[PDB]
């Protein structure tokens, strides 16, 4: 508890849904309301995962 | 780009008549003049059951109304 | 003696457009993984489309 | 059968957002 | 990729075996230097040196933009997700050939600027008009045609598999190809018999369906049929049924019967009239023949029209044999028992007689065939056609 006052104060994430994958670690995420992005994967998730 | 924005609030409308539980006491009520242009989607069990007309009077209720305006 | 399958689906899925590609595909795998089935229909795609 | 039609306007929404650790004076 | 475009012999002259052994010379040479650059430098320059050096050089995020207009050779105007418009350069990274007005981009973050392009999907319009594959039979269904088998063939099919002739006389093919008839007679079969065994894309398109309720579309799905029908490959384009839909200006009336006027208006000249379309096999069907527009009917536009006929009793033996090809058959008939009788029944009569003997047998849960099967199914075949007959006697 003591330790929590800064970690609230740091920046939230992004919520998409990824519409397809495609090569070389990438996919391909319409976010809410905007545009869709090719972006990159985490080193803990998978390609296959997706 | 205008009835899909008005279609989807008439399944938004249908989405949340459907689900409430069957035990909060929530009555709705509508009215209209025209009840022929209308989707039957609303005309369904379940929805909306009564339905009652208002028709125009006789000769009874013509006295009854002008008894309570005179 | 066959299994009925009764699909009403009459337009709030018709709006539904990123899964609109794969509502008769799960349904037609569970109609060969159920038993002998019976799919029944009704207006619902002649109202939409023509 | 040969009949025309208008149209009409569905405008988005906007919204903008910062960091806010900018101060507004610089004068006097 | 576009490595001679020399062809001009065309033939076995001795020119095109020196040139293409040129080219077979410059080929090998080219690769046996290129063989002892990984036999005595074999070094990897390039596997991410090159990907690294450009990861790098363009963002993390990518963002899809929108081409509007195309501007002199590294700057062209974009489209973001919202409307805001940016007027920023390419770069020597995207393939710049596939780079049309109307298609996805990839952009930047600080600059903006045009980093690669994400490929397209699949039009819907070919998924709804194409028959896609191969759909039936091939010219093992037909009856006895064999002159009209000819024709079709040596306008479409010689033509494209073998085009060899024209070319000696420099004589162009002929266009157009009208299909007409009585009802019934395999207008439809034979559309579809080259639709099977074929090597280019087949198109159809019902006449009836190019009546739309609003007003303008009649034109503008025509001038997209022969737009799809261009840019997709070598193309032939079979409309059935123009009859209907395209007869003449019988009263110059207005009130939709304009509409129509103007739709064959615009499919008169996106048929011909500007910049001959190559390609393209343009294959049209219709019942009657007499009221029809004769400025479709004049050479330019058809050259071809081929009478269909009714076979009395030489085909049929075949047409009542190939839709019995597939059932059973008791030894208790003849089809000479119809075939001598009667001689002017369709095709598509014979294929009713040859169902609903199916249908007259199972309904009574019986076994194989009867003669009765053929008597009652022929019987009914003919109220099939009298009972929509007003023809008293002798008119
Ligand atoms: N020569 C034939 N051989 C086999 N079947 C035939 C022949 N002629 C007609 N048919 C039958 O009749 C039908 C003919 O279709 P078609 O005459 O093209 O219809 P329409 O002319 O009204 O478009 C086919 O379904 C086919 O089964």
């Amino acid at each position: 508890l003591r330790e929590e006052l800064q970690l609230l104060q740091e920046q939230g994430s992004y919520v998409g849904e990824v519409v397809r994958a495609m090569d070389k670690k990438k996919v391909l995420v319409k976010v809410h309301p905007e545009g869709k992005f090719v972006v990159d994967v985490d080193k803990n998730i998978d390609i296959n995962d997706v | 780009g205008a009835d899909r924005e008005v279609q989807r609030i008439l399944l938004e409308l249908l989405n949340q008549m459907d689900g409430f539980d069957q035990n909060v006491n929530v009555k709705v009520i509508m009215a209209t003049n025209r009840a022929d242009t209308l989707d039957p989607a609303l005309l369904r069990p379940g929805r909306l059951d009564r339905k009652i007309e208002f028709p125009l009077p006789d000769r009874r209720q013509k006295r009854l109304i002008f008894s309570t305006i005179t | 003696d066959c299994t009925f399958i009764r699909v009403s689906g009459s337009e709030l899925v018709q709006k539904f457009i990123g899964e609109g590609a794969r509502m008769v595909r799960e349904l037609f795998v569970m109609a060969r993984e159920h038993a002998p089935s019976i799919i029944f229909m009704d207006e619902i795609d002649s109202i939409g489309s023509s | 059968x040969x009949x025309x039609x208008x149209x009409x306007x569905x405008x988005x929404x906007x919204x903008x957002x910062x960091x806010x650790x900018x101060x507004x004076k610089x004068x006097x | 990729a576009s490595k001679l475009p020399l062809v001009t012999p065309h033939t076995q002259c001795r020119l095109k075996l020196l040139k293409l052994e040129r080219i077979k010379d410059y080929l090998l040479m080219e690769e046996e230097f290129i063989r002892n650059q990984e036999q005595m430098k074999p070094l990897e320059e390039k596997q991410e040196e090159e990907r690294s050096k450009v990861d790098d050089l363009r963002g993390t995020p990518m963002s899809v933009g929108t081409l509007e207009e195309i501007i002199d050779d590294n700057h062209a105007i974009v489209s973001t997700s919202v409307g805001s418009e940016h007027y920023v350069s390419i770069l020597s990274f995207v393939d710049k050939d596939l780079l049309e007005p109307g298609c996805s981009v990839l952009l930047n973050h600080k600059v903006h600027a045009v980093i690669g392009v994400l490929m397209d999907d699949t039009d819907p319009l070919v998924t709804v008009m194409k028959v896609e594959k191969a759909p039936q039979e091939t010219y093992a269904d037909i009856g006895g045609l064999d002159n009209q088998i000819q024709e079709i063939k040596e306008s479409v099919e010689l033509p494209l598999t073998h085009p060899e002739y024209y070319e000696e006389m420099g004589i162009k093919p002929p266009k157009g190809v009208i299909l007409y008839g009585p009802p019934g007679t395999g207008k439809t079969l034979l559309a579809k018999a080259v639709a099977n065994q074929t090597s280019a894309t087949f198109l159809r398109v019902v006449g009836s369906e190019l009546i739309q309720k609003y007003l303008g579309d009649g034109p503008k799905l025509v001038r997209e049929l022969f737009r799809v029908a261009e840019e997709h490959a070598p193309s032939i384009v079979f409309i059935d049924e123009i009859d209907a839909i395209g007869t003449k200006r019988y009263d110059s009336n207005s009130g939709g019967e304009r509409e129509i006027q103007r739709t064959m208006l615009e499919l008169l000249n996106q048929l011909d009239g500007f910049d001959s379309r190559g390609d393209v096999k343009v294959i049209m069907a219709t019942n009657r023949i007499e009221t029809l527009d004769p400025a479709l009917i004049r050479p330019g536009r058809i050259d071809r029209k081929i009478e269909f006929p009714l076979p009395d009793e030489k085909t049929k033996k075949r047409i009542f044999q190939i839709h019995t090809s597939r059932m059973t058959l008791a030894d208790d008939v003849t089809l000479d028992d119809l075939i001598m009788a009667k001689d002017d029944l369709s095709g598509a009569d014979i294929k009713a007689i040859c169902t609903e003997a199916g249908l007259m047998a199972l309904r009574e849960r019986r076994m194989k065939v009867t003669n009765e099967d053929f008597k009652k199914s022929k019987e009914n075949v003919l109220y099939k056609k009298q009972e929509g007959t007003p023809e008293g006697l002798y008119l």
